[PDB]
C-alpha cells in the first residue's frame, strides 16, 4: 500500500482486488472483484470474469510467487479459443487493489508472469508465477559447431528485409493448418527457406509464429510449405503471412546464401578431446595446416 | 481385580447388553467370504445401568465408582438376564463362570460418570456400560 | 471399484511435483533463513582445467579472477626440428578488459615471450585474426561475443612436448543496461593518472592507501546482479540499495541463473526483496520498520498470537568455513574457519563461494555466518492484520513482547486478506566490518 | 484462584456432574486387558447448572463470570451431591478436600456464556460446565 | 523396566510417567503425570508443568528418537525469559515411568537431549532429541592456514589465568546489551582482546557466553567493547563479567601475544595445488628456501 | 481468501522438512532392515591420490591401512646438477604407531632409501623436526594432533622429477576414554617375544598358527566403535557385547560421524541398539528374548494382530557384491559377490565398504548378507501389550503361530503406553562363519 | 477387449471380472468376481478366495503396473502357510474380464508378476506388479576374481548327474529344518558339497531349494549339514533330498573337483590399479612372467 494507509487503518475499510493483464498482443483485460466495473487507467475492468484471488505468497529467496486466480472464460473474456492457439503464454499481469469508493488509492501486490494456466469445466485456472520466473532457468552457449543466435538476434544483424528475401505473398490452401499451398510460391529458390518464421498477420491467426519445414515448389510455383507444428488458429485461406528466410546455422550455409558470414556467433573449428590428450607423434603429417 | 460387592441394587428398565465378538471379516466383493474369531468365547458388554434412588443412595453410589472402583477393577456385576453349558442346538455353549452364579466382573466403560440431581432427594445417572474383563 | 496404496502414489506424482514447478548446503539454508529452497551452488572449481570438447559451456565472470578457457581452431603440430602450434583458447562472453599474467602447466611463464593476440570479444564484431589465415578468409570463424585469446607460434618445447593446460587471468566489466547508465571506475574514471612514484618496499600502507593500483578492476556489486537478471531478461530490477564490490566473481554456463546469484546471497547478504514488481534488491540491515507490540497481532491459524521456535542445539553450526578464491596472489582455493568458543564439540557447516576475495574478508564472512546462524535459530511464526499491508516481504520487526522485545525479519508472507509471517530472528549488530588484520 | 463466595443459590434440576479418570487401556485383542491409572485423584467436573430468577439475580450473575471470574479464579462451588474417606468397600476413598465441606473449588469450561431473556423478568442461561481445577 | 515386571504383568497397574531435565545450569526441573508432587530422588517432580508426554518412538538404526512433551510455561517453571535467552540448549532429559506408589519401581525409557522447542500460545512445545543426536553431525579440521582449537582446548592447553591476561572487573555502562562501557577499561592494551568469552557470572545474565569484537578505549580506559550478539539478558550495570583474551588464530599472532605456539594446532604452510601439478622448470630460483 | 495448490507446498517444506530433521544403498536398506535410512555411506577410495590444496579434510583411520596424505610445508626444488626437496606428508591424527612400506606412484620405494622422520602427532605436542629450520625456530609450526612425515633430501630422479603421489601404510592404535581402559594388544601385551624362528616356506598353517605377526595390529571392534562415539562427545556409549577385529578401517574427515559407523553395521551386523541411556551396541544374533504366543498380541492400530508383509521376488537382490580392501598384499580394491544359485538372473545388490579386510572373510560377509536380505524379506507389523514392555527395541520375539514358529527381530517401536512394532524376520543360522579357504 | 465391442457398446452388460495366477509350481489358481464358479480355460475359477480387483493403473513408461487385489486365505486357497514358505514369490498372473454369460468373451487386462503381498488379519492383499518389472534392475558382472555363473547355467555347462556327483540319499533326522542329519551321508568325499542346491522334492516341502553349509560327516557316514536359511516349510524325515556339488567358483576348486575349466567365465588374474598408473623402473624384475 502506498499513502492508504490513513484509509487502512481505519477498521472501515473498502479496498477491493482488481487486476489487469497484459497479452503477448497489444490488448490488456481487465478484472475486479467490486462487482461494478470500474477503471482507473484506460483498461475498463470488468468483473464479468477472473478474481478469486487465492492466497498470495512471498519470499526472500529467489523462487516465484503465486496466486491460482480462479475465473471464468466466456466470449468477451479469454474464450479459451484464443488461450489455447498460443496466446497468453508470457502474459504479464499487475494485481492492484484499489479502493472502488476512490480508485487514486492503490498499489500492486506483485508484477507477476502467469505460468500455468489449468482450464476446466467452463472455468479457467491460471497459476501467476512471480516476478523471478526468468532466474532458475539454464542460459548459455556450448561452443557448439553450429551458429547459436536467430536471424533477428544482436549477436547476428541481419537486415531481413533488404532485398527480395522474405516472401510476403497472401495466403491460400491452408488445408490442414500443417500444409500452406500459397498461391504466389514462384519468386526464390527451391528449398530457400527451411528454418524460418511463418508470421501471420491478418484474420484468426494475428501475429500467430510458426516454424517452416519442406519448403517445395511442385508445379508453376506452388512451393508447398509445411510446418513443424499446427498454428492453432486456422487460417481462412486469405491470410496475409510473411516468411523470413531460413538458417540452416551453418558456416557454409551462412556465407553462401547470406553475406553476413562476419556475425558468426557460432564455433566451426573446436579440436576435439583426443586432440587434447595426443602427445606429438613424430611421423607422418606434422606440418602447420588446418588439422581439417 | 476385586470381590468386593454385586451393585446397588436398582437397575432401570433399560438396562441393555449382550455378548461382543470379535469377528474379524473379509468381505469379498465376488460374493461369499469367509470370517473366523480369535476369542472361543464373548465379551458379554452390559450397558445402560441406571441408579434410581434417594440421594442417601448417592454418596455410596458416586464413590462406588471412585473408591473401589478407580477404572481399573471387577466389581462383579449382577444379570437380570462352575460351567454353564447351551443346549438348545446340537452345539454347544460350554462358557466358563469363574465367579459364582452369573455375577459376570466387569469394568464401567467410561472417564467420568454424570450425576443427576432431579428433585430434593431425586438422584440419576443415565448410563454405565461395562464389558467384562476377565 | 476400490483404489491401490497408490494412493500414495497420486500423493507424489504429480501431487507434490506441482509445488517445486511453482518454487555443501549445509549452511547455505539457514542464511536464507525460513526464506525459499536454498538450490546448489559453487561447487568451486580448483585444478583449472581446459577441456578441447564440444559439450562444455560458456563461462562468464566479473572481475579480476583465472578462467581456464578451451581450444577452438588449433592447428597441426609443426616440427621445426621441437613443436609449434596456433592455439586459439576462449575465455568468457562479453567485451572484456585485457588478458594479463598467463600461467600454462606449472608455475608462471611470461607473456613477453608470448606471441598472443587477446580479444575482446567485442559486439563491435572484431574481424578475423590473420592466423586463421592457415583456414583462409572464406572459412574464417570471426567469433562475436566471445573473448578467445589466440597464440602464435608456440614452442611446446619447455613444458613437455603436450599441450599443456593454460590458465589466464582474465579482467572482465560488468555490462548490461543498468552498467552503462552510473558507470563505476571502469570507464566512470574517465582519465585517473597521478602515479605516486617516488621510488623491499612500504606496502603497509597499501590496504589504506589511496592509489587504486589492483582494486580499480574490481565492479561494484550493484551492476554485477544487475547483468544476471539483465541475462536472464529482468529489466525491471531495481538495485540501488546495493554496496559492495564483486572482485571476480566466476560462474559456469547453465549455472541455473540464481544459482549463480544465490552465492552472492551468502557473501554481502542481501535482500532479494521484490515488495512491488521492481524487485528491489537491498543490502540487509537491522533498520527496523515495524514496532509491533504484543497487542497489535491479528488471530492465526493456529490460534497462537506468536509462534515461537527455537532450533536444536545440536544443529547450530558450531563451526563455519568458506572456499573462497585468493584473489591477491596466485588465484588457489583457500579456507577460513570461524570456530564458536563454549560450543566448538561440532556441527561442523561450510559452504564453497566461487568467488575470490582477501584474507582478512574471508574471516570476516565466516566470523559473519557464525553469529548469525545461531541469531537465526529463533524464528516467529505470527499473523499481522492488513490494517498495515505495508510491512514488505523482506521487511524486519521489532515485536514488543512482555519478555524479551527481540527483533525480527520475516519471510514467507502469505495474506489472502489476512498476512501470515513466517519471520526469523535477525539483530543489527551482525552486519558490520569485522576489522580483522590482513595477509 | 479464590476464595470469594459459593455461588448464585439457585441451581435447576438437573445440574449434573461426577468424577473423571484418564486410565489410558490397551484392550489386548485376544485375551483379557491390562489397563493403567496415572491419577490417584478424580476430577470431579460438574456441569449443566442452570440459573433461574428474576433479571435483579442477572446483573449478579453475569459479572459472577465477569469481575471473580475472568477465567483463572476459584469461586468455590457447591454440592448438592480435611480428609473424606469412602468405607463402604473395603478399598478406601480416601480423597483430600482443599476447601471445607464438599467445596471443591472449580472453573467454568465456557470461553462465552449464554443469558436468555424468557419473559418481562426471567433470566435464563442453560449450561456452565466445570471441572474443578486444583 | 527394570522388575516392575510382577506389578506390570497384573492388569492392575498405576505407572505414573514423569521426568527431570537438567538444565546447562546445575539446576534440573521436575515434571511428572502422577498430579501430585512427588520424587525419588532429590528432584521434587512437579506436576504444575510440563507432560503430554506423546508417543516415544524408537529404531535399531542411528536416528534419534523423538518426544514433543507438550507442557506449561510458568514463574516456577520454564519462564520463557530463561528459555529465549539462550539457555535449556543441550539440555539432559531423563524420562522415567514410575510407579507412584511406589516410586522405587521406575525406569528409564531413554536418555535425550531436546533439541527443538517450539513455544507459543502460553505453552511450549519440546521435541526430544535421542541418544544419537551428535552422530549425524560433521567433524573435522580442513587443514586451514589459521589455528583449529578454541584456548582452553586441550589441543591448545594455555593456563588462561596464568598473569594479568584475564579482565575480571565488573560491568557498567550495559546500554544495548552489546555495547559495554565497563568501569574499569585500563589496565590492558588497546585491542587486547578481539575473540573472547565475555562469560558473565552474576544478576540476570549468570554463567551466559558471548563473543567480544571492538575492544577500543575510547578516554581513561573506558574500554567500549562490543558483541557479535545479544546476550539475551540484560545485565544490569552492576554485574561481574571476565573477559579471556583474544585469539587471532594466527601464527603472528599467536607466538608474539601468548607464549603457547608449541601447541599450535594449526596448518601455516599448505603449499596448494598450483605447486602440486607443477613440474619442476631448471630457471630462476631452484636453491632450497622458505617458498614463502 | 481461499488457498492455492501451495497447500501442496507447505505440506512439503516444511511440512516435511520436520522429519529428516528429526531423523551403492541398494543393499544398504536391507540389511539395517525397516530399521532406519541409511545414510550415504563409503564410496571406496581407489587410486588413493594426494592433493595439496586447503580443502581437503583431515583422514582418520583405524590399523594397518594406506592412506594419501597430504603435502603441508614443501620447500622449493633445490638443483643438485638431479632434484631434491624437502617434503612433509600429514596423514591422519591421533597417536600412530610407526609407518613402513613407502609407496609412491608406481610400485614400491624402499624407506631405507629415504629420509624420512616419522611422527605420532602426539599430544605431548611433539617439537618441531628442525628440518623446517628452512624456516627458522621462530616459525616452526609444531603440529599437536596430527601425524605428518617429513622427506628430507627426497631424489625426485626416479620418478621423472614431478612430485609423485606418495602413498603410506599407516598403523593407527584406536585411542579413547574407553580405548585407554581395557588394554587390547597394541598396548595390552606388555612385552611378548617368543619369536619363533628355526629358519619357499611353511606358511600354510599361518592362519592357524599361534604367532601374531601382522594380526597383532588388527583394533577389537569394541574400541574403535567406541572412538567414535568418543569423538562424537557421547561418553555414556556401551559397548561390551561387541567382538570383532577392524584390520584398518578409514572414514575422511566430514564423514558424518555415523556414515562411517554404518559401514560397520553392514559387515559386523551390531544392532546399536539403545535400550536406555547407555546406548547399548550389542553384537546381533538370533538368542529369543521374548516368546510370544499368537493371543499375547495386543489390539494395534489397524485391528490386525499380526500384519505380515513379504517383499517383492523382482527385488531379493539375487546376487550381492562388496568393494572391501585386499589388507594382506598390496592394499587395492577388489570384490567378491554371492549368488543364489536357483535365482541368480538379476537383482544384483552391491555396496561399498572401505575398511580392509581378507579374501574368506570377504567371500563370507556377502555369503553372509545373500542368506540375510532374503530372510529379512518378511516384516511382520504387530502390536503388544506394555504388560511386557521390557522388549527392548532390538530385541528377537519368538512369535508362535498357528502355522510357522518364525523368529522376529523388532524395529521401530513406537509405545506412547501401547507399544506397536514393525519387527523384520531374522534367523539364528545366518549369523555364523562361512568356513571358506583362503587365499 | 478383443470383439467383445458389441456387447460392451451396450449400457445392458454384465462383464465380471476373473483372474488366475500360476504358482512356481505347476498348479495355478482360480479367483473371479461374478459369485458363481465359473471356467473357460481348464482353471475352474473360484470365487470363494481372491477378488477385490482394486484399480489397475497404467503408463507408456517403463514403471510398472498395480493393482493390489484384497481377498482371502483358506484351506482351498493360498492357505498362508504355502505362502510364508517360499511360494507364490515369482507367481505370475493374468487378469481376465470375463462375460459370465458367456467365457468366450474375454480379454486379458494385463499379466502381471504379484510382487509384494502383505497377509493378515486373515486375509492377504498382493500387489500385481507389471509387465515391466525386470527392467529397473541391475544386471552384470563386475571382473571379479571368482568365477560368476551358477552350475547349471549356460556360462557353466556340467552334466549335473553325469557320474556319483549329486547325493540322492532319502533324508533323516531333519531337526530344526537347518541341521539334517541324513542316514545315508556316506559316498562321497567330507566337505564335498558347500555351496549346492538341496531341491527336497517329497512331502512337505516340495520342490523347494535351500543352499547348503557346513557339509560334515561325523561318525560312520552321518554327514551333517546345515542350511543357509530355513526351508520354511518342515521335512517330516522321510523326504527325498537331492544335493547337487557345491563350487567355490575358484580356479583351483574349478578345475580340480569339477572337470569344467575350461567354461570358466571368470577372471583370475586382473591386474590392479597399482599396475595401471606404474611406470616401469628398470630395476628388479623386468622379465616375462605370471605377476603371480
Ligand atoms: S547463418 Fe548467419 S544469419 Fe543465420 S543464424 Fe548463423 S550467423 Fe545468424
Ligand atoms: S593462537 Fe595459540 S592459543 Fe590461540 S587458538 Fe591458536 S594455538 Fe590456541
Ligand atoms: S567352478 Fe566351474 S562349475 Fe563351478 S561355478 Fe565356476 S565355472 Fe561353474
Amino acid at each position: 500500500p502506498e499513502s492508504l494507509k490513513a484509509h487502512l487503518q481505519g477498521g472501515v475499510t473498502t479496498l477491493a482486488r482488481a487486476w489487469a493483464l497484459a497479452r503477448a498482443d497489444g490488448r490488456v483485460l481487465g478484472f475486479t472483484d467490486h462487482d461494478v466495473v470500474l477503471r482507473f487507467d484506460g483498461i475498463s475492468f470488468e468483473p464479468g470474469s477472473g478474481m478469486t484471488a487465492k492466497a498470495v505468497l512471498q519470499g526472500t529467496g529467489l523462487s516465484v510467487d503465486n496466486t491460482e486466480s480462479y475465473g471464468a472464460l466466456s466470449s468477451e473474456a479469454i474464450t479459451e479459443a484464443d488461450l489455447l492457439a498460443g496466446r497468453y503464454d508470457g502474459a504479464a499481469v499487475t494485481v492492484w487493489l484499489v479502493n472502488w469508493a476512490d480508485p487514486a488509492m492503490r498499489a500492486v501486490i506483485f508484477r507477476g508472469h502467469l505460468g500455468e494456466v489449468s482450464r476446466g469445466a467452463g472455468a479457467f485456472t491460471a497459476e501467476l508465477r512471480g516476478l523471478t520466473a526468468a532466474l532458475g532457468q539454464e542460459q548459455g552457449r556450448i561452443y557448439h559447431p553450429r551458429c547459436a543466435a536467430v536471424l533477428g538476434d544482436g549477436r547476428c544483424r541481419f537486415d531481413l528485409t533488404k532485398d527480395g528475401y522474405a516472401l510476403e505473398a497472401a495466403l491460400g490452401g491452408v488445408d490442414e493448418a500443417v500444409v500452406l499451398r500459397l498461391a504466389e510460391g514462384a519468386g526464390f529458390e527451391d528449398r530457400w527457406f527451411e528454418k524460418g518464421r511463418l508470421v501471420v498477420l491478418d484474420g484468426a491467426a494475428a501475429g500467430l509464429i510458426g516454424v517452416v519445414k519442406n519448403d517445395r515448389l511442385q508445379a508453376d510455383g506452388s512451393r508447398l510449405i509445411e510446418l513443424w507444428q499446427r498454428l492453432g488458429a486456422n487460417p481462412v485461406a486469405g491470410d496475409r503471412v510473411r516468411i523470413e528466410p531460413g538458417c540452416d546455422k551453418r558456416a557454409g550455409t551462412c556465407r553462401l546464401k547470406f553475406d553476413n558470414f562476419l556475425n558468426f556467433r557460432g564455433f566451426p573449428h573446436i579440436p576435439g578431446e583426443d586432440w587434447m590428450v595426443s602427445y606429438p607423434v613424430q611421423s607422418g603429417t606434422n606440418d602447420g595446416g588446418s588439422l581439417f | 481385580a476385586f470381590h468386593e460387592v454385586r451393585f446397588p441394587a436398582n437397575l432401570s428398565f433399560g438396562s441393555v447388553g449382550g455378548p461382543e465378538r470379535r469377528t474379524e471379516i473379509v468381505t469379498l466383493s465376488s460374493g461369499h467370504e469367509e470370517r473366523n474369531s480369535p476369542w472361543a468365547h464373548s465379551r458379554r458388554h452390559y450397558d445402560a445401568g441406571v441408579g434410581l434412588r434417594s440421594l442417601d443412595d448417592v454418596e455410596r453410589l458416586i464413590a462406588f465408582f471412585e473408591a473401589r472402583g478407580g477404572q481399573l477393577h471387577g466389581f462383579r456385576w449382577k444379570d437380570w438376564a462352575g460351567i454353564v453349558s447351551f443346549n438348545e442346538p446340537p452345539p454347544q455353549g460350554a462358557r466358563v463362570t469363574a465367579g459364582f452364579e452369573f455375577d459376570v466382573p466387569v469394568r464401567f466403560d467410561t472417564d467420568r460418570i454424570a450425576v443427576s440431581v432431579q428433585s430434593f432427594q431425586a438422584g440419576d445417572l443415565p448410563q454405565v456400560p461395562v464389558v467384562e474383563v476377565r | 471399484a476400490t483404489i491401490l496404496l497408490s494412493a500414495a502414489g497420486a500423493a507424489i506424482g504429480g501431487g507434490f511435483g506441482g509445488t517445486v514447478l511453482g518454487l555443501g548446503r549445509v549452511i547455505d539454508q539457514r542464511l536464507l533463513g525460513s526464506g525459499s529452497q536454498s538450490v546448489e551452488t559453487g561447487r568451486v572449481d580448483r585444478l583449472r582445467l581446459s577441456s578441447a570438447s564440444e559439450g562444455e559451456a560458456v563461462g562468464r565472470l566479473w572481475g579480476r579472477m583465472r578462467v581456464a578457457g578451451q581450444v577452438i581452431w588449433a592447428t597441426r603440430f609443426f616440427e621445426s626440428a621441437s613443436y609449434s602450434l596456433s592455439l586459439a583458447l576462449a575465455l568468457c562472453e562479453g567485451e572484456i578488459l585485457r588478458v594479463g599474467r598467463v600461467w600454462a602447466d606449472g608455475s608462471e611463464i611470461e607473456v613477453s615471450g608470448l606471441n598472443m593476440r587477446v580479444y575482446r570479444g567485442g559486439e563491435d564484431q572484431l574481424p578475423d585474426p590473420k592466423i586463421a589465415a592457415v583456414e583462409g578468409a572464406e572459412a574464417a570463424p570471426a567469433y562475436r561475443g566471445i573473448a578467445y585469446v589466440v597464440l602464435e607460434d608456440l614452442q611446446l618445447a619447455p613444458f613437455g612436448n603436450r599441450v599443456p593446460q593454460f590458465t589466464f587471468e582474465v579482467v572482465r566489466a560488468a555490462q548490461g543496461a543498468l552498467a552503462e547508465a552510473e558507470p563505476d571506475l571502469t570507464r566512470g574514471l574517465r582519465a585517473v593518472a597521478l602515479i605516486p612514484g617516488t621510488g623491499w618496499s612500504d606496502g603497509e600502507n597499501y590496504a589504506r592507501g589511496h592509489w587504486i593500483s589492483g582494486r580499480a578492476v574490481a565492479q561494484p556489486l550493484a551492476s554485477v546482479v544487475a547483468e544476471i537478471c539483465g541475462a536472464a531478461g529482468i529489466t525491471e530490477i531495481d538495485v540501488s540499495g546495493l554496496y559492495g564490490l564483486v572482485r571476480g566473481y566466476t560462474m559456469t554456463g547453465d549455472q541455473t541463473g540464481r544459482a549463480g546469484l544465490q552465492a552472492l546471497m551468502l557473501a554481502y547478504g542481501f535482500e532479494a526483496l521484490e515488495r512491488d514488481g521492481q524487485l528491489v534488491f537491498r543490502m540487509r540491515d537491522g533498520r527496523v520498520a515495524a514496532d509491533l507490540a504484543a497487542a497489535d497481532l491479528a488471530l492465526g491459524e493456529g490460534e497462537a498470537v506468536v509462534e515461537t521456535v527455537r532450533a536444536a542445539e545440536a544443529e547450530i553450526a558450531g563451526r563455519v568455513r568458506l572456499a573462497y578464491v585468493e584473489a591477491e596472489g596466485d588465484f588457489e582455493v583457500k579456507a577460513v574457519e570461524a570456530v564458536f568458543p563454549d560450543a566448538a564439540a561440532g556441527a561442523a557447516a561450510g559452504s564453497e563461494l566461487s568467488l575470490a576475495l582477501t584474507r582478512a574478508q574471508a574471516q570476516g564472512i565466516v566470523g559473519r555466518w557464525l553469529a548469525e546462524a545461531r541469531v537465526a535459530r529463533d524464528t516467529a511464526r505470527f499473523a499481522l492484520p492488513p490494517s498495515r499491508g505495508h510491512l514488505g516481504t523482506g521487511d524486519v520487526v521489532r515485536l514488543d513482547l512482555p519478555e524479551g522485545k527481540r527483533r525480527y525479519r520475516i519471510d514467507r508472507v502469505e495474506q489472502a486478506g489476512l498476512i501470515q509471517v513466517e519471520a526469523v530472528r535477525v539483530e543489527p549488530g551482525i552486519y558490520a566490518p569485522a576489522d580483522e588484520v590482513e595477509d
